[PDB]
C-alpha cells in the first residue's frame, strides 16, 4: 500500500466523514421518498 | 511472389521428442512416436506419444460405452443393416426418453438407453476434463485448458442434463444423432419463440463471431510477423521482439488500440469461453424463466415492428 | 478501522467504491422505474 | 501518442495511393489515402443510417431498420425512402470495407509484415458482398439483401433460413458451422496453451517454452501442431468458416429453391443402396 | 407474480443480462489493463512521457526465466539511440532516417534489443544450431535439400550458395540458411526461412506430377543480391544469439522498402 | 482462529469475502422479488 | 485568429476539412433527394 | 479561468471540442428531423 | 511553433484560408438564396 | 492560389482527384437513371 | 492386505476415492428422488 | 506532358487503365442489355 | 509387360490392387443387392 | 510421339492415366445406370 500509519488515519478520518455525509444525504432522500410513496406494503398490499 | 508461411517448405527429421520428464506419480507415456510428412507440412510432424493414465483409460472406457450404446441402437433402428446403417447414418439417433416419464428412469423401450449413454458420455467428458487439469499441473503449466474446457462442458451439461432437470423431463434433452440433433436445435428455437431474440443467444453469437474474427486476426497477424519470429509467442512474451512490436503497431495504427503477445491470448481465451458461457446461460433461461423469446423482445422493446403489407390475419380458431 | 487502508490503496479503493456506488444507484433508480408504483416519470396512481 | 517502441517504425513509404500527401498519423491511427476514403464512406454511410433512423418510426437502437427496396425494383435504384437509402449505404459500406482492407495493406507494407490480415479480412468482405451483392445479383433484385438493423437483419436470417424449411440441412452451412465451431474450439485451446506456459500453475515459477506446449497436447490429445501450425490452422479454420458461409448462402436461392433436406435424396438414392 | 417476473416489468432474464453486462464491462477493463503491460507509458513524439494514471496501468509483470536466466520484466524500454528525425514538427508526423535505415534498424528494418544469448532447449543446449553441429538431424526425405542450391536475389541475380541449414531442435524445422556469398571480400550470410522460397523438384505440383524444376534454387525477393553482403553477421560459430536473430530478420524485413524499393513510393 | 490468516492473505480474502457477500445479498434480494409474498415493490397482499 | 495554424497543421487540417465538407455536401444533397418537396429530380408539386 | 489551459492541452482540447460539438449539433438536427413538429423539410402543420 | 509554421507562414496561410473560405461561403450563400427563391425550407404554421 | 502546391504534392493529388471525379461522375449518371424524367435510356415522356 | 498400498499411492487414492464416493452418493440420492416411492421430499404414499 | 511518365509507372498505369476501361465497357453493355430499347439480343420493337 | 515391375513397386502395387479389387467387389455386390432382380437375399420373383 | 516420355515420368503418368481411366469408366457406367434405356439391371423395355 505504501502508506504510513499517520496518513492511513488521516485518510480514514476524511473517509468516515464523507461516508457519513453521503449517508446523511441519502437518509434524507429516503425520508423524502417515504413521504411520497412508502415501499413497505403491509397486510393489505398498498 | 514471396513466401507466405502457409506450408513448411523444408521439414527436418531427427530423434522424436518423448516429452518433458513427468514428475514421480505419473504413468509412462504410451506409443512409439513417429513422423507424418503431411502433418509436418502444416505443423509438427511428430505423432504421439500420448499419456494414458487412469483418467485416460476410464474416460476412454466410459466414452466407448456411450458410443456403443448410441451406435448399436442406431444400428438396431435400421434392423442391423450395415448398408442401411451407412446410408441413413446422419438421420439415425438414440432418441431421448419419452415425455411421459418425466425425470424418472425410463425403460429401455422408451429412452432408457439414452440416459445410460448420456451418463457414460458425461462421465467420459468429466474424466477427460480432470485429465486436462492434471496434464497441465503435472507439467507445471497453468490450468487454462481445463477451465476453457469447463465452459464447453457447461453448455453441454445444460443442454442435456441441467435444463431437462429444471424442466422436469428428459424429453427436453438432445438426441444422439447428426440430423436429429439439428432437428432438436431447430425445434428448440421454434418452441420458445425464435431463440434469435434470446439476448444471451445474441451474446453467444457475438462471441462466436468474435472468436472466429479474433483467430482470423491473430492467425494472420502471427503469420505476417512470423518472418520476425512471431510464432515463438512465449519467447516474445518474456523477451519482446520486433515481431510483437510490429504486430501491436499494425493493430494500433489500424483500429487505434492493440494488445500484447500475452494479452491477445487472454482476448482469445475469454472470447472462446464466453461463447459457451453465455450460450449455456441463455439455454438455461428459456423454458424455465422465459417461454417466448420474441414476446420477451416485444416486451422489452427489442423486436422491430414492420409496416403492414397485408391486413393482420385474424386467428380462425377464435 | 483505519488499518483497512494499510491493506487496500485508498485511491484505487475510492475509484472502485465510486464506480460501485454510481452503478448501484443507477440500477436502483432503474428498478424503481420498472415498477408501477415507484415510476415517477410514468406517474401511475397509488392504491 | 506513441508507444515506447513505436517511434522507430513511424517512417514514410509503403502506401499504394497518395504517397507523401496522406502519409501521417492522427493519434494512434495511421491515415493514408484509403483512411481518408474510409472516413468518407464511413461518415456518409453512418450519417445516412442515422438519417434513416430519424425518418423511421422509432429511435430504439434494436428497432432501427434500414430495409432494402422491394423485389419489384429489381436491380435498379429505388427511391431513397423506399429502399434507395439502403442501396446507397450498401455502396458506402463496400467502399469503407475495401478502403479499410487497402489501408491495412499500406500499414502492412510500412511495417514489413505480410499481407495475411488484409487478405483474411477480404474473406469477411467476400461474405458481405455475397450477402449484399452477389446473391441479390443472382436472384435479380437488390431487395434480397439483408436490412441494416440490429434486430431486423436477424429477422432476415430467420426468414431466409425458413425459406428452405430447414437451413440446418444445407450442406455448405453444415461445413461452415463446423468451421465456426472448430475455430472457436481451436482459439480456446490456443489461448489457453499460450497463457498456461506464460502463467504457470504455481505463481513465480519458471516460464515454459514450446517443449511444454508440445508435450501437454501430446500428453492430452496425442498430437501437437506446434506454434506455427496452430496459427496456420486457426487462420485456415476462420477463413474456411467465412468462405463456406458465403457458399452456403449463395447456393440458397440462386442454386437451390426447395427444402434443404430434399437435397440429401441424392445420397439416399445412390445406386449402391437404392 | 409470473414465474420469471421480478417487478412487473423486470424479469429474471433481463437482470441476468445486466449482470453479464457488468461482468463484461469489468472483463473488457481487465483485458485493456493486460494490453498496457507493453508499450506503456505512452510518450510524445519528442520522447516526453504521457500520463497514464493508476487504474489503467498495471504493476510490472515479472516472468521468472528457466535455465537460471533470472527474471524478465514486461515493458522493457530499448536503450539504443534512435537515428531518426521528425519529417514535420506536428505530432503524428513520420520520421526520416538520418542515415541508412536498413543498417541503422529503422522502420521495417527496426530490431528490438532482444537477449544477447542463444535460445535454449529444455535440456539446456542451443535451440538453433547448424546441421554440421548435430548429424542426428537431417532434412526430411521428400523435401528438397537447400544445401548446394544457389541463392538468387530479388533482381534475379545470384547472391550465393547454401552452405548449411540452421534448424530448431524443439520444432523440427529449418530456421536459417547459411549462404556462402558469391561475392567475397569465407563470408557466410544467414537467410531466414520465411524470407526464402525453395523451387526444387520436390516442393509440390512437381513431386506430385514428376516435373523437374526449370531453375532450382533459393529465391529471396526481400533483398537484392548486392544487399546480401550487408546482412548482420553472427558473432560466433554453431550458435546464434536471439539478438542476432532479431537483427538478421529485421534487415530482411526492411529490404522490401529500402533494398528493392518495391514498397517505396505509391504504386500508382 | 487467528491462525487462519497465516494461510490466507487478508487482502485477497477480504476482496473475495466482500464480493461473495455482495453477490449473495443481491441474489437473496432478487429471490425475494421473485416471490409474491416478499416482493416489497409489487406489494401483493398477505395470505 | 491566424494562431490556429500554430496549433493545427495546415496539411492535415485541410485534408480533414475538405473531406468533411464533401461528406456533408453530398449528405445534404442526399437528404433533399429523400424528401418530397426538395427532390429537384422527381419534381413533386409544391404545397 | 485562464488556468484551465495550464491543465488541458489547447490543441487536444480544441480537437476534442470541435468534433464533440459537431457530433452533438448533427444529432440534435437528427432528433429534430425525427419529430413531426420540428422536421422543417417535411413541413407538417402546427398543432 | 507546434505545427512548425513560423509567424509569417501562419499569417500567409490564414489570409488565403480566410479568402477562400469567404469565397466558398459566398457561393454557398448565393446557392441558398437561389434555393430559397425556388422552394423555401421554413414551413410556417400550416407547413406549406 | 498556386501556393496550394507547396502544401499538397501534385504528383498524387491528381490520382486522388481523378478517381474522385470519375466516381462522382459515375454516380450522378446513376441518380439520373433512377429518375423517371432524366433516365435517357428508358425515355419516359417529359411531363 | 497392507500390500495394497505399495502399488497405489495413498494420497492419489484418497483423492480419487473421496471424489468417487461423493459422486456415487449424489448419484444414488438423485436416483431415489427420481422414484415415486423413495422421494422423501415429495413424500408419496405407499402401495 | 511526356514528363509525367517519369513520375507515373508506365506498366501498372496501363494495367489499371485497361482494367478500368474494360470494366466500364462491360458495365455499359450490361446497362444497355437491361433496357427494353437498347437490348440488341431481346430485340424489342422501337417506339 | 514384365517391365512394369521395373517402374511399379511390386509390394505397393499389390496392396493398391488388392484394396481396389475388394472395394470394387463390395460395391458390385452392393449394387446387385440394391436391385429387385439380383437381390439374392430378398429373393424377388423373376419377370 | 515416343518423345512424350522424355517430358513426363512414365510411372506417374501411368498411375494418373489408370486412375483417370477407371474413374471415367465408373462414371460412364453409373450414367448408364441412371438412364431408363441403358440400365441393364432394372431392365426396362426398349
Ligand atoms: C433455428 C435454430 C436457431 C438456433 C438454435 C440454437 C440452440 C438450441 C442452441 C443454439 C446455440 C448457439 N447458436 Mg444458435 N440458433 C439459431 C441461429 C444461429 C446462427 C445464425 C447466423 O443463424 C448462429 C451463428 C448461431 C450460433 C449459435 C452459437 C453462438 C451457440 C452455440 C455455441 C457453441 O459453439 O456450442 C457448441 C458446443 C457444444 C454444444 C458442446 C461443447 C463441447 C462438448 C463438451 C463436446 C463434447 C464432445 C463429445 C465428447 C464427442 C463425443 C460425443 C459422442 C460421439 C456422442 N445460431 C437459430 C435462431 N442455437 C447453443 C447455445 O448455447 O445458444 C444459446 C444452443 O444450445
Ligand atoms: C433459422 C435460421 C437458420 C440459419 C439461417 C442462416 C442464414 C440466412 C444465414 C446463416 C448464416 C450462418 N449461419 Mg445459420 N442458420 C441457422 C442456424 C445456425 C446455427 C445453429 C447453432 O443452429 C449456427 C452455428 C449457424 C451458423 C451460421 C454461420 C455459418 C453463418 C453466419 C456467420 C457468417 O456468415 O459469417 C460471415 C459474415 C461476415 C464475415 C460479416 C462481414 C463483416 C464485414 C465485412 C465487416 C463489417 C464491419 C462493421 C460495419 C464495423 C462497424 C463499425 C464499428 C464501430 C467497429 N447457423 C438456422 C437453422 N444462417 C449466414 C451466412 O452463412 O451467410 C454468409 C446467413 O446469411
Ligand atoms: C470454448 C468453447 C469451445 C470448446 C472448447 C474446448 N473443447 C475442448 C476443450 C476446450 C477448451 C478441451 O480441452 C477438450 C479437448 O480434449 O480438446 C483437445 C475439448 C473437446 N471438445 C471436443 C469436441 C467438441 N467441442 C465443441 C465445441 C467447443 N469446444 C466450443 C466451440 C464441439 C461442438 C461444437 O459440438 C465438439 C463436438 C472433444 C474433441 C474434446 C473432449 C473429448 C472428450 O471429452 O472425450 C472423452 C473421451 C471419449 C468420449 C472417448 C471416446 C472415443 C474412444 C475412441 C472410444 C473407443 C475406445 C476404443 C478405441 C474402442 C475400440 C473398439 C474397436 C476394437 C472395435
Ligand atoms: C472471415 C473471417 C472472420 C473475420 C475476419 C476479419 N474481420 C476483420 C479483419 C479480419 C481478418 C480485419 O482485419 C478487420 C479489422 O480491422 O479488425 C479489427 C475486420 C473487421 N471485422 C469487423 C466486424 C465483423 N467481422 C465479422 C466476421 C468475420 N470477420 C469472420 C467470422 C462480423 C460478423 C460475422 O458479424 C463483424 C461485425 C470490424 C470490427 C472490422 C472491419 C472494420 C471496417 O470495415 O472499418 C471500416 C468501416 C467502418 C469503421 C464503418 C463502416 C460503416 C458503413 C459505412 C455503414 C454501415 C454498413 C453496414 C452494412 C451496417 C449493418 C448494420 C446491421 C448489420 C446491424
Ligand atoms: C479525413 C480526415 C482526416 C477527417 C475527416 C473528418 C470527417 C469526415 C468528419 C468530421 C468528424 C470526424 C469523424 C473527425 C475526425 C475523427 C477521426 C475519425 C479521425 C481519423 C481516424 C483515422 C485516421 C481512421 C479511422 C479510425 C476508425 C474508423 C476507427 C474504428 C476502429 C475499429 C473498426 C475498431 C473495432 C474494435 C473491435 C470491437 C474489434 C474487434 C476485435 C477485437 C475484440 C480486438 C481486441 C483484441 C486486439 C487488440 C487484437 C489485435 C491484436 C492481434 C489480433 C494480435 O494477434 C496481436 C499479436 C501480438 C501483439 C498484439 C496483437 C494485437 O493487438
Ligand atoms: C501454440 O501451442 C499450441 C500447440 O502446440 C504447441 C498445439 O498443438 C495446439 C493444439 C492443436 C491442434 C491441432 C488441436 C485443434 C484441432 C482442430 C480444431 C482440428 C479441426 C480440423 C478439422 C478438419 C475440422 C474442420 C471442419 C470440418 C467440417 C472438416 C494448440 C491449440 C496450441 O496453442
Ligand atoms: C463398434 O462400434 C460401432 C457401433 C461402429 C460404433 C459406432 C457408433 C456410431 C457411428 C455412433 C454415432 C454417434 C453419433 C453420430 C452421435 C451424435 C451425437 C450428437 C450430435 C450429439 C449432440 C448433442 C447431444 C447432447 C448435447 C447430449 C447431451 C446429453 C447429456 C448432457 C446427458 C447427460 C446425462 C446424464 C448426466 C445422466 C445421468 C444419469 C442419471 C443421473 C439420470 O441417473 C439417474
Ligand atoms: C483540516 C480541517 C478540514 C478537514 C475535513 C475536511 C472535510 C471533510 C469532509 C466533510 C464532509 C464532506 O462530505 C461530502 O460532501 C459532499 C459535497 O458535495 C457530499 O456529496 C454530495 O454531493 C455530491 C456532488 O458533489 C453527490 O455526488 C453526492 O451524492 C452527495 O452526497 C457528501 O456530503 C460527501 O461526499
Ligand atoms: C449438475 C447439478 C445440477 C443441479 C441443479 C440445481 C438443482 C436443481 O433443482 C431442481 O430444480 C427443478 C426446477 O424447479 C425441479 O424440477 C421440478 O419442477 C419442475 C417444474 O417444471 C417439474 O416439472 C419437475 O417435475 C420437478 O422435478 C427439481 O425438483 C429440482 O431438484
Ligand atoms: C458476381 C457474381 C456473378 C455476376 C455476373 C452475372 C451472373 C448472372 C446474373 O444474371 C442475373 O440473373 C437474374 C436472376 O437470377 C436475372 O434477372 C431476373 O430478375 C427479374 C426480377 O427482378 C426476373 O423477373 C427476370 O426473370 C430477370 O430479369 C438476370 O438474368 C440477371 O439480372
Ligand atoms: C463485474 C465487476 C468485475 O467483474 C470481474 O472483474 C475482474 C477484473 O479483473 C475480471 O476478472 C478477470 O481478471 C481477474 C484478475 O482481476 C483474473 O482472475 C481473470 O483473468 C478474470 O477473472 C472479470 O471481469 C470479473 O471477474
Ligand atoms: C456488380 C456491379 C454491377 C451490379 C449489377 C448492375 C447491372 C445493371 O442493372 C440495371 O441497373 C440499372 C440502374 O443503373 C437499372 O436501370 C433502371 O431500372 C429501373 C427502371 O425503373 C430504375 O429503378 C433504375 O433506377 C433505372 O436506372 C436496370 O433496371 C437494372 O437492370
Ligand atoms: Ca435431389
Ligand atoms: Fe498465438
Ligand atoms: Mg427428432
Amino acid at each position: 500500500t505504501g502508506l504510513s500509519e499517520d496518513e492511513a488515519k488521516e485518510f480514514h478520518k476524511i473517509f468516515v466523514q464523507s461516508f457519513i455525509g453521503f449517508t446523511v444525504v441519502a437518509i434524507i432522500a429516503h425520508l423524502l421518498a417515504w413521504s411520497w410513496r412508502p415501499w413497505i406494503p403491509g397486510p393489505e398490499g398498498y | 511472389s514471396e513466401y507466405q508461411n502457409i506450408f513448411t517448405q523444408v521439414q527436418v527429421r531427427g530423434p522424436t521428442y518423448p516429452g518433458v520428464p513427468l514428475p514421480v506419480g505419473n504413468e509412462p507415456r504410451t506409443g512409439k512416436p513417429g513422423f507424418n510428412y503431411w502433418l509436418g507440412k502444416i505443423g509438427n510432424a511428430q505423432l504421439g506419444p500420448i499419456y494414458l493414465g487412469w483418467l485416460g483409460v476410464a474416460s476412454l472406457l466410459c466414452g466407448f460405452v456411450a458410443i456403443e450404446i448410441i451406435g448399436l441402437n442406431m444400428a438396431a433402428s435400421v434392423n442391423w443393416s450395415p448398408i442401411e446403417f451407412i446410408r441413413q447414418l446422419p438421420w439415425l439417433a438414440l432418441e431421448p426418453p419419452a415425455p411421459e416419464y418425466g425425470l424418472s428412469l425410463p425403460p429401455l423401450q422408451e429412452g432408457g438407453w439414452w440416459l445410460m449413454a448420456g451418463f457414460f458420455l458425461t462421465a467420459s467428458i468429466i474424466l477427460w476434463w480432470v485429465r486436462s487439469y492434471r496434464r497441465a499441473v503435472q507439467l507445471g503449466m497453468g490450468t487454462h485448458v481445463a477451465w476453457a474446457f469447463a465452459s464447453a462442458i457447461w453448455l453441454y451439461l445444460v443442454l442435456g442434463f441441467i435444463r431437462p432437470l429444471l424442466m422436469g423431463s428428459w424429453a427436453e434433452a438432445v438426441p444422439f444423432g447428426i440430423f436429429p440433433h439439428l432437428d432438436w436445435t431447430a425445434a428448440f428455437s421454434i418452441r420458445y419463440g425464435n431463440l434469435f431474440y434470446n439476448p444471451f443467444h445474441m451474446l453467444s453469437i457475438a462471441f462466436l463471431y468474435g472468436s472466429t474474427l479474433l483467430f482470423a486476426m491473430h492467425g494472420a497477424t502471427i503469420l505476417a510477423t512470423s518472418r520476425f519470429g512471431g510464432e515463438r509467442e512465449v519467447e516474445q512474451i518474456a523477451d519482446r521482439g520486433t515481431a510483437t512490436e510490429r504486430a501491436g503497431l499494425f493493430w494500433r495504427w489500424t483500429m487505434g488500440f492493440n494488445a500484447t503477445m500475452e494479452s491477445i491470448h487472454r482476448w482469445a481465451w475469454w472470447f472462446a469461453v464466453l461463447t459457451t458461457l453465455t450460450g449455456g446461460i441463455g439455454i438455461l433461461l428459456t423454458g424455465t424463466v422465459v417461454d417466448n423469446w420474441y414476446l420477451w423482445g416485444v416486451k422489452h422493446g427489442v423486436a422491430p415492428a414492420y409496416p403492414e403489407v397485408y391486413p393482420p390475419t385474424p386467428d380462425p380458431a377464435a | 478501522m483505519w488499518r483497512i487502508w494499510m491493506l487496500f490503496d485508498p485511491r484505487r479503493t475510492l475509484i472502485a467504491l465510486f464506480t460501485f456506488l454510481f452503478v448501484l444507484a443507477i440500477f436502483i433508480h432503474f428498478i424503481l422505474l420498472s415498477t408501477e408504483r415507484f415510476n415517477w416519470l410514468e406517474g401511475n396512481a397509488m392504491e | 501518442a506513441l508507444l515506447s517502441y513505436e517511434r522507430k517504425y513511424r517512417v514514410r513509404g509503403g502506401t499504394l495511393i497518395g504517397g507523401d500527401l496522406f502519409d501521417f498519423w492522427i493519434g494512434p491511427f495511421y491515415v493514408g489515402f484509403f483512411g481518408v476514403t474510409t472516413l468518407f464512406f464511413s461518415f456518409l454511410g453512418t450519417a445516412l443510417i442515422i438519417y434513416g433512423a430519424a425518418l423511421g418510426p422509432t429511435w430504439n437502437v434494436w428497432q432501427i431498420n434500414i430495409a432494402p427496396p422491394d423485389l419489384k425494383y429489381g436491380l435498379g435504384l429505388a427511391p431513397l425512402m423506399d429502399g434507395g437509402l439502403w442501396q446507397i449505404i450498401t455502396i458506402c459500406a463496400i467502399g469503407a470495407f475495401v478502403s479499410w482492407a487497402l489501408r491495412e495493406v499500406e500499414i502492412c507494407r510500412k511495417l514489413g509484415m505480410g499481407l495475411h490480415v488484409p487478405i483474411a479480412f477480404g474473406v469477411a468482405i467476400f461474405a458481405y458482398v455475397t450477402l449484399v451483392v452477389i446473391r441479390p445479383l443472382l436472384l435479380g433484385a437488390w431487395g434480397h439483401g439483408f436490412p441494416y438493423g440490429i434486430m431486423s437483419h436477424l429477422d432476415w436470417v430467420s426468414n431466409v433460413g425458413y425459406q428452405y424449411l430447414h437451413f440446418h440441412y444445407n450442406p455448405a452451412h453444415m461445413i461452415a458451422v463446423s468451421f465456426f465451431f472448430a475455430t472457436t474450439f481451436a482459439l480456446g485451446l490456443h489461448g489457453s496453451a499460450i497463457l498456461s506456459v506464460s502463467n504457470p500453475h504455481k505463481k513465480g515459477d519458471p516460464i515454459k517454452g514450446t517443449e511444454h506446449e508440445d508435450t501437454f497436447f501430446r500428453d492430452f490429445m496425442g498430437y501437437s501442431i506446434g506454434p506455427l501450425g496452430i496459427h496456420r490452422l486457426g487462420l485456415f479454420l476462420a477463413l474456411s468458416a467465412g468462405f463456406w458461409s458465403a457458399v452456403c448462402i449463395v447456393i440458397s436461392g440462386p442454386f437451390w429453391v426447395g427444402g434443404w433436406p430434399e437435397w440429401w435424396d441424392w445420397w439416399l438414392e445412390l445406386p449402391i443402396w437404392s | 407474480m409470473e414465474t420469471g417476473a421480478l417487478t412487473g416489468y423486470m424479469d429474471v432474464a433481463q437482470v441476468t443480462l445486466y449482470v453479464f453486462w457488468l461482468f463484461f464491462a469489468g472483463l473488457i477493463f481487465y483485458l485493456r489493463r493486460e494490453d498496457r503491460r507493453e508499450g506503456y507509458p505512452l510518450e510524445k513524439d519528442d520522447g516526453t512521457p504521457e500520463d497514464i494514471g493508476l487504474v489503467w496501468f498495471p504493476k510490472p509483470k515479472e516472468f521468472t526465466l528457466p535455465h537460471g536466466r533470472g527474471t524478465a520484466t514486461a515493458g522493457r524500454k530499448d536503450q539504443r539511440k534512435e537515428p531518426i528525425e521528425k519529417v514535420y514538427a506536428w505530432e503524428g508526423s513520420p520520421f526520416e532516417a538520418t542515415g541508412n535505415p536498413l543498417l541503422d534498424g529503422v522502420g521495417p528494418a527496426t530490431w528490438a534489443e532482444r537477449d544477447d544469448h542463444p535460445d535454449l532447449t529444455l535440456e539446456g543446449v542451443n535451440k538453433v544450431v547448424p546441421l554440421r553441429a548435430d548429424p542426428d538431424y537431417y532434412p526430411c526425405d521428400g523435401d528438397d535439400d537447400p544445401r548446394g542450391m544457389t541463392v538468387y536475389g530479388a533482381d534475379g541475380k545470384a547472391a550465393g550458395t547454401v552452405g548449411d541449414l540452421w534448424i530448431d531442435k524443439a520444432d523440427l524445422i529449418v530456421r536459417y540458411l547459411e549462404v556462402e556469398l558469391a561475392d567475397q571480400p569465407k563470408k557466410t550470410v544467414m537467410v531466414p526461412r520465411e524470407f526464402m522460397r525453395v523451387k526444387g523438384p520436390n516442393t509440390f505440383f512437381n513431386k506430385l506430377i514428376g516435373l523437374p524444376s526449370t531453375q532450382p534454387g533459393i529465391y529471396v525477393s526481400a533483398l537484392n543480391a548486392e544487399d546480401f553482403k550487408n546482412i548482420p553477421q553472427i558473432k560466433g560459430n554453431d550458435q546464434i544469439t536471439a539478438l542476432e536473430e532479431e537483427k538478421i530478420t529485421a534487415y530482411f524485413g526492411g529490404g522490401r522498402l529500402y533494398s528493392t524499393k518495391e514498397h517505396a513510393g505509391p504504386a500508382l
